[PDB]
């Protein structure tokens, strides 16, 4: 019965500014999140695996790192087309729990 | 009346690098480089 | 390449059941290493997880909506599914099956295609 | 700099070579399953007791002059087995301008590649060399004991007979009675 | 790669252990990466009266192949020995968890 | 670099105790396994130990004359002391504190500074 | 309770003449002897860890050697600044017990 807390849940920034976005558990999850992009009456699409580690074909401006009760993802350079609502994603025990959202704009 | 069988650590923040795993803290370690 | 894909009435009256079929096409339904999920979400909401079944047969389901939930797999036809009941005006809602692997391999040392290693989704199918 | 005159170390091409003499840390009783003792500042491998006289560490001193001969024997092994001025040539020797480059850039490659090998393998054994002291250690402990001690996992025993200071050391130095202590230990296990 | 079968009266079936397979995945990907990181001409002619530089051009590029091939072939064959003995081990602490 | 040094009264007369402090200048009383020890000499004898103690509190003592002895460390003072009882023309004599390390180190792996691997005895008190 | 013993007790040499010393135990003791050094109305000073280490500043013209119930040392060559009289120190046991004196003149 983990569940995940985000903030903040709006983001507002110009095109090239760096986004810092925290994803917090009470428990001691290691390492088991993963960070999935939504576009607007679209399908998620993965980004992280395990927290650290991007998918391939990913572009290497999307970052990540944390570990225990936090974890954080990392955003260089913005485009016009990173307009989405990102999650985190939980996989310690067999329950799936995600997170709340954070609309970027 | 219990015995147990343990090792030593410390604060150090020394890191080697293996074949498996990289960043690995150690207690202890030497180096060979000059610069 | 996978590709998968839903079917469903989505016209459900309140208090009485619903199924949902989701459908694979290209490799199958592979034996090695994949989480066979659905996770749902309401328009206006956020997204929640409904449940996922492994190959083999065993299931985990969600314990705050395990009141009547069924998911099976049909090898042969490519097939699974999943069964609810008692939908709601909370629970009219947009539903996807995903494809999630078990561990992470970049460099494709342990699921030998490149394309293996893929979270393919589904389309999402809007039930009312 | 690789143009050196006088006795002069080895050029490499490398930004780090660092080789392990010490053991991992990881910090936090239990015995070595759960993690590491801050607490045992005299010496790497030992001991942790607690009984009606007291509580304390200690260290096994014989393990750990054997830990530093390795270390040391291995250290001075890779220092002792890797134990120019440069030339000028005209517009009209291209060719022995470039067969000496790649004299000297085939050569430094080679013992670059070689220097990695030996630290990246070496602090592998070191390591497995220590995780296999603290399985003696327990093994000696687990076979002097024998049936009157409960093993909790974790590297540590309880005792079913009552073992005062003296008895820990007998225990610690590798002197251990087994007829002395059987019976009392005998009915608090058949009592259970 | 590692896992467990059982049988009870419900029924049989075989399982996976998740994290050992993660952890010998990430082993054998450092190990592959590794070996490919550390190891990361046109020719030249003479003429007849400088046979001793066309001498000491061939010994040079013979010299350095011999070592090259010999240092590959030492290093796969001393990695498949570790990775198989790596397997090995994780094998027995899963029996000796589940003792335990 | 640490030095040992000695007090004491030197005027004891016979079936009345004896006590002496040795006292450490410099790095002070350092966690790395040292025997704290006493050892002593007769003029016109041999060498003679009388024992040793370790940071923690264990003692160890001779058994020839474990009869009244007491050794103690006070760690914030940087001392150790020594108390000695009924002493007689035989126990008149030339005491030594020593700090003996437990381990041989010459390179240095081990203890880090290459001092801290040296057997640092004290001056000697004339004891009558 | 184990008990040293030397010999001879008296050693008579001219400058650059090689000295061989002997420590010998009853017991089983497995390399666990130190060579003391002792000036006339001076604290003594170690030469040998555990019967075949030299100590760090130690000179070259000291060698020991030995093992078991015997042990030796050896001077190369001697000076004038060499007289005093050596000691082994046993530590096996927690019992700790000295030899009793070789004169050098
Ligand atoms: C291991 O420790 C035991 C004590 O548990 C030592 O036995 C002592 O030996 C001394 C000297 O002979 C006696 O004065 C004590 O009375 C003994 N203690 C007991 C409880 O009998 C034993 O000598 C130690 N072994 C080694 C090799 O040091
Ligand atoms: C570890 O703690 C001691 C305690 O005083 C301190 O002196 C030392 O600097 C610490 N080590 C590091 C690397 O901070
Ligand atoms: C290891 O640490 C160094 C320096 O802190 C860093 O540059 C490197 O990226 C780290 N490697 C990994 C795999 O984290």
């Amino acid at each position: 019965d983990i569940q995940m807390t985000q903030s903040p849940s709006s983001l507002s920034a110009s095109v090239g500014d760096r986004v810092t976005i925290t994803c917090r558990a009470s428990q001691g999850i290691r390492n088991d999140l993963g960070w999935y992009q939504q576009k607007p009456g679209k399908a998620p699409k993965r980004l992280i695996y395990a927290a650290s580690s991007l998918q391939s074909g990913v572009p290497s401006r999307f970052s990540g790192s944390g570990s225990g009760t936090e974890f954080t993802l990392t955003i260089s350079s913005l485009q016009p087309e990173d307009f989405a609502t990102y999650y985190c994603l939980q996989h310690n025990s067999y329950q799936w729990t995600f997170g709340q959202g954070t609309k970027v704009e | 009346d219990t015995i147990c069988i343990g090792y030593h650590a410390n604060n150090s923040t020394d890191t080697v690098d293996t074949v498996c795993e990289k960043n690995v803290t150690v207690t202890h370690s030497v180096n060979l480089l000059e610069d | 390449q996978v590709q998968l894909q839903e079917s469903g009435p989505g016209l459900v009256k309140p208090s009485q059941t619903l199924s949902l079929t989701c459908t694979v096409s290209g490799g199958s339904i592979s034996s090695g290493g994949y989480y066979w999920s659905w996770i749902r979400q309401h328009p206006g909401k956020g997204l929640e997880w409904i449940g996922y079944i492994y190959y083999s047969g065993s299931t985990y389901y969600n314990p705050s909506l395990k009141s009547r939930v069924t998911i099976s797999v049909d090898t042969s036809k490519n097939q699974f599914s999943l069964k609810l009941s008692s939908v709601t005006a909370a629970d009219t809602a947009v539903y996807y099956c995903a494809r999630v692997p078990f561990y992470y391999d970049s460099s494709g040392y342990y699921y030998g295609n490149a394309d293996d290693a893929f979270d393919i989704w589904g389309q999402g199918t809007m039930v009312t | 700099h690789p143009v050196t005159i006088g006795e002069c170390p080895k050029y490499v091409r490398s930004t780090k070579l660092r080789m392990v003499t010490g053991l991992r840390n990881i910090p936090s009783i239990a015995g070595f399953i759960e993690g590491g003792w801050t607490g045992m500042m005299d010496g790497w491998y030992g001991y942790h007791h607690q009984n009606e006289q007291g509580s304390g560490y200690a260290a096994d001193q014989k393990s750990t002059q054997n830990a530093i001969n390795c270390i040391t024997n291995k250290v001075n092994s890779v220092i002792e087995k890797m134990n120019a001025v440069g030339k000028e040539f005209n517009k009209l020797e291209k060719r022995m301008e470039n067969l000496n480059k790649k004299v000297d850039d085939g050569f430094l490659d080679i013992w670059t590649y070689n220097a990695e090998l030996l630290v990246l393998l070496e602090n592998e054994r070191t390591l497995d060399f220590h995780d296999s002291n603290v399985k003696n250690l327990y093994e000696k402990v687990k076979n002097q004991l024998r049936n009157n001690a409960k093993e909790l996992g974790n590297g540590c025993f309880e005792f079913y007979h009552k073992c005062d200071n003296e008895c820990m050391e007998s225990v610690k130095n590798g002197t251990y009675d087994y007829p002395k202590y059987s019976e009392e230990s005998k009915l608090n296990r058949e009592k259970i």
